[PDB]
């Protein structure tokens, strides 16, 4: 209703009022089938410029980083009414948000249901399960013999909506979902997939294996990229499509200019001579008239030695100079960036020439002297 | 040769009645409105300054009740005071009010007190106490001082931006939001006084960590305007980040581009790509983002008309451009092309990046042949996995210049057996959305048509209305093109082009069409250095004579 007379009750049921001048309410407050203990005690006339509001300690940890909210909302909110929408409002938030700390499953359907389902496809196939059994991930095998893994993030009703698949290979992967869905049903697309791909993992495989793929490192299932290496100090990278791989790609040199301007020009001579019945490499051996090194160094393969905020070597005459004094990144800076980039955090703090704070990739103390 | 005094005579009244709401502009809503109408303000002035200057003072009563209010409220307001010529302009309204030999009291008064105003505009200390005593103290006039004193108070406040710039989400003195909007504010009206750049350069890169804009889009276009009409030239980082916050500028930019190839220069492609490469557009478009923006814009207008010839050009050389900024800017960290053109296969596009210059002029025909057969592969077999459709894979081989034009040149060239492959991509060039039915029919007359054009050629030099035979429809355009091409290639031609030329001009439309195709020809080999001089002077010439015409 438009009054808080008729419109209080139907939007706070369980707030009863003790007072005849309607001063103190005490009882319930609702929220995502939850019920909170809250006692909201008025002065003598209807002013929240002047209020108390008593909860549970239950409810204090959840309005924990809200305090200053409810407290300008009480200044700011011109009825009860109003007030109560905003602070169910900011409850919704709250519990969502923090929604690792609150899931009542209904077992009878759950935790039964998803041990069938997994006995119906095999004890061998999961790998992880979650003690709060919201995530799990599940194993498949190409005819190649090939893991590729499937993670599913799960609600408090698994078989009612759809289970969050999180996946690696690089099309978007498509599963129906229906009630009468399940693990067996989801798992087949998820092989037919495999099998659809098979011929660009062939590609990437047969890369790795017979040449020095060079910048992605321990490569995923989803990069399309490949920076191969190839005589010394010149590298090509080299960007595939999924739906036609064995097809030309969009491809570029990096290096010397006086070592790379022949190559351009034999590969724009050649590149009629691209032939999607062939390999990549045995189109790009033959287009480009040459052979690749298979890893002419395999342990100082190359570390990125650039700036790891701008990623350039030479920014206005300055070096890769300021480093981290850690063994698991060491990753070189610029003085320019690494002081712009310091200045900003709220870890920061400036001595007479000296900058304390985190170093970005690996968070650990490393200090600038300008 | 009808009103002079009457529509000036209300905008007056409308004007009067805006000062007085205005007021010295020492609040937001005063200068904002004042930001916006000053323009018009300035026009206002040009009107009356012509009709007070053609005539003298204190003479005639026209405006001359409330003329003073106005140029009072005008000079104490200074956001007017500051715009391009508004104060030359108000010096001179006051000159033609001033008079020589003052007869009545009122005519010395008024003087005197002209004479006041300037003095406020121009040489009053309305600034600071103690810096006035100071400098009155070593002997300075404000002449001698106030450029330095503002060249610090502009250094000033953009250092103090940059330190609020880096200091993102620190415990730290957090410039003021109102301040900033405050600075903007005043950026606008005096963006072409050189002793702001480095200001406006600090406001356009130093956003900092809001969700919300802080400033107001009248300062952004300002700044917009200024750069297309080259009074302002800043750095190009300064104007990436304009276009990437304020979308209506970036609009406002490629349709400034698109009234230069209307109205102006028609088919100069030189002057097109000097305004191209000096507007900053080629390295702002390395942005993923603003390629997309403005590629939509280039798709309007290809549909607007059905392909006109004159905006294929502008993508040409726009693309090329782009493909050299692109090279240049681009060693570490590049987006992959299917990021600037999505709806294609990458596979086609890596094909026609590669260039002519580094290709001989024999195995063109080879890459030509290669395209044809890509483009019928994502055209014909339009399934799953693909382009969306044969339009694109079109818009796509617009962006190269260079590859759809030489099809007519090379077909002429192997004229004698003509590879089929080439009759397909020729087609499909000036018609897609067919049916495989209408490709053929269009490849056949054009087989036809070469059959005709190769005995001529191998003939002697021949008439015009054997050529206007063949003329004589859904495929026009392709076969005029290729005549043309015919013309200026053979050796035939040079004596019997302006004999087709004449007859073929049966409107304008035909004249600016293939004046565009000759410019984009001219242009073409100049670039590629593919010449026989002849062919050159001819088009040249026929341009020359044919732009008279129109
Ligand atoms: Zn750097
Ligand atoms: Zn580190």
């Amino acid at each position: 209703m438009a009054v808080t007379e008729a419109s209080l009750l139907r939007q706070c049921p369980l707030l009863l009022p003790q007072n005849r001048s309607k001063t103190v309410y005490e009882g319930f407050i609702s929220a995502q089938g939850r019920d909170f203990h809250l006692r909201i005690v008025l002065p003598e006339d209807l002013q929240l410029k002047n209020a108390r509001l008593l909860c549970s300690w239950q409810l204090r940890t959840i309005l924990s980083g809200y305090h200053r909210i409810v407290q300008q909302r009480m200044q700011h909110s011109p009825d009860l009414m109003s007030f109560m929408m905003e602070l169910k409002m900011l409850l919704e938030v709250a519990l969502k948000n923090r929604q690792e700390l609150y899931a009542l499953p209904p077992p009878p359907q759950f935790y039964s249901s998803l041990i069938e389902e997994i006995g119906t496809l095999g004890w061998d196939k999961l790998v992880y399960a979650d003690t709060c059994f919201s995530t799990i991930k599940l194993k498949a095998e190409d005819a190649s013999g090939r893991e590729h893994l499937i993670t599913l993030k799960l609600k408090a009703k698994y078989p009612a909506e759809s289970p969050d698949y999180f996946v690696d290979f690089p099309v978007p992967f498509c599963a129906s979902w229906t009630p009468q869905s399940s693990l067996i049903s989801i798992y087949s697309q998820f092989l037919a997939a495999i099998e659809s791909l098979k011929a660009f993992w062939d590609v990437m495989d047969e890369i790795d294996e017979k040449t020095w793929v060079l910048e992605p490192e321990k490569p995923p299932r989803s990069a399309t990229a490949r920076r191969i290496a190839l005589g010394n100090n010149v590298s090509i990278n080299i960007e595939v499509d999924p739906r036609h791989p064995t097809m030309l790609p969009e491809c570029f040199f990096l290096g010397a200019d006086h070592v790379v301007k022949p190559l351009g020009i034999k590969l724009s001579r050649n590149i009629h001579l691209w032939d999607p019945e062939n390999s990549v490499l045995q189109n790009l051996k033959d287009v480009l008239e040459i052979d690749f090194p298979a890893r002419a160094i395999l342990e100082k393969s190359d570390f990125t030695m650039d700036c790891g905020i701008c990623y350039a070597y030479q920014l206005d005459g300055t070096i890769p100079d300021q480093v981290c004094d850690n063994s698991q990144c060491g990753q070189p800076f610029h003085q320019i960036c690494l002081y712009e980039w310091l200045r900003g955090l709220l870890t920061s703090r400036q001595s007479f020439n000296i900058i304390f704070g985190e170093c970005p990739y690996c968070s650990k103390p490393i200090t600038l002297k300008m | 040769m009808a009103q002079d005094s009457v529509d000036l005579s209300c905008d007056y009244q409308f004007w009067m009645q805006k000062l007085s709401v205005w007021d010295q502009a020492s609040t937001l809503e005063t200068q904002q409105d004042t930001c916006l109408h000053v323009a018009q303000f300035q026009e206002f002035l040009r009107k009356m300054y012509e009709a007070l200057k053609e005539m003298d003072s204190n003479t005639v009563i026209e405006r001359f009740p409330t003329i003073g209010q106005l140029l009072a409220k005008a000079c104490w307001n200074p956001f007017i005071l500051a715009y391009d010529e508004s104060q030359k302009i108000l010096i001179w309204c006051l000159c033609c009010l001033i008079n020589k030999e003052p007869q009545n009291s009122g005519q010395s008064k008024l003087n005197s007190w002209i004479q006041g105003v300037l003095s406020h505009i121009l040489s009053a200390l309305r600034f600071d106490k103690e810096v006035a005593l100071f400098t009155q103290g070593l002997g300075y006039a404000p002449i001698d001082y106030y450029p330095g004193l503002l060249k610090n108070m502009v250094l000033s406040l953009a250092s103090e931006l940059r330190e609020n710039h880096l200091n993102g989400f620190n415990t730290q003195r957090r410039m003021a939001p109102e301040r900033v909007a405050s600075l903007s504010r005043v950026c606008v009206p005096l963006i072409t006084l050189t002793d702001v750049d480095p200001l406006v350069e600090a406001l356009l890169i130093c956003h900092g960590r809001e969700p919300q804009e802080i400033l107001q889009p009248e300062f952004f276009e300002a700044v917009n305007e200024a750069i297309l009409l080259k009074k302002i030239s800043l750095p190009m980082s300064a104007v990436v980040c304009l276009w990437l916050r304020h979308l209506p500028s970036l609009e406002k930019a490629m349709l400034h581009l698109f009234e230069k190839l209307i109205s102006s220069e028609r088919n100069c492609l030189r002057r097109i790509e000097c305004f191209i490469k000096d507007s900053s557009l080629p390295q702002a478009a390395c942005h993923p983002a603003i390629f997309r923006v403005v590629d939509e814009m280039f798709r309007c207008a290809l549909l607007e008309t059905d392909g006109a010839l004159e905006i294929i050009a502008t993508i040409q050389v726009f693309t090329q451009c782009f493909v050299e900024a692109l090279e240049k800017a681009s060693k570490q960290l590049r987006f992959a092309l299917k990021t600037y053109f999505p709806y294609t296969s990458p596979s086609l596009a890596m094909v026609l990046l590669q260039d002519p210059q580094d290709i001989p002029r024999g195995h063109w025909l080879q890459t030509l042949k290669h395209i044809s057969e890509l483009l019928r592969e994502a055209v014909e077999d339009q399934t799953h996995g693909s382009c969306g459709g044969p339009f694109e894979s079109w818009f796509l081989f617009i962006h190269f210049g260079g590859w759809a034009e030489m099809v007519a040149e090379q077909l002429l060239m192997s004229a004698a057996e003509p590879p089929t492959a080439l009759l397909w991509l020729l087609a499909f060039y000036y018609g897609p959305r067919d049916g495989r039915q209408q490709r053929a029919q269009t490849m056949v007359q054009v087989k036809a048509v070469l059959g005709h054009l190769l005995a001529m050629s191998r003939s002697s030099s021949l008439s015009a209305q054997d050529l206007q035979t063949v003329a004589g429809a859904p495929a026009q355009q392709l076969i005029r093109h290729l005549l043309l091409n015919f013309l200026l290639w053979a050796p035939g031609g040079h004596t019997i082009a302006w004999d087709v030329i004449t007859l073929m001009a049966h409107t304008a439309e035909i004249t600016h069409e293939i004046i565009g195709f000759l410019d984009q020809t001219l242009y073409r080999w100049n670039r590629l250095g593919i010449e026989s001089p002849r062919s050159e002077k001819l088009a040249r010439e026929l341009l020359k004579e044919l732009r008279t015409q129109v």
